[PDB]
């Protein structure tokens, strides 16, 4: 457990700045999509129809 | 007298506790550098998680 958690944690730390940026970017993207989810879903349904 | 009776009572249940604590402590004590590096990496990752 200690060995493999060390491996995973150092891999995560190596990309720590990207790992911190991606959470905020994903949150912003998801919030922006949620603010218009209803038109998005309506439009996807209309495209399929 | 109190110390004598306490040592008399809790003596037969001592060697097992000593052996168990010795084994569990040696489980971590022979991995000191690994544990400290794990704690440092966990500090970095968990600080990133908590801030966001």
């Amino acid at each position: 457990v200690i060995k493999n958690l060390n491996t995973v944690l150092d891999t995560t730390v190596r990309h720590q700045k990207q790992f911190d940026e991606t959470l905020v970017n994903f949150e912003t993207l998801i919030t922006g999509l949620k603010n218009r989810a209803d038109p998005i879903a309506t439009s996807v349904a209309d495209i399929s129809d | 007298n109190v110390l004598s009776e306490t040592v008399d009572q809790t003596s037969p249940h001592l060697s097992a506790a000593l052996d168990g604590v010795a084994r569990f402590s040696e489980t971590i004590g022979k991995r000191d550098e690994d544990v400290k590096k794990l704690l440092a990496s966990a500090n970095k990752v968990a600080t990133v998680l908590g801030d966001r």
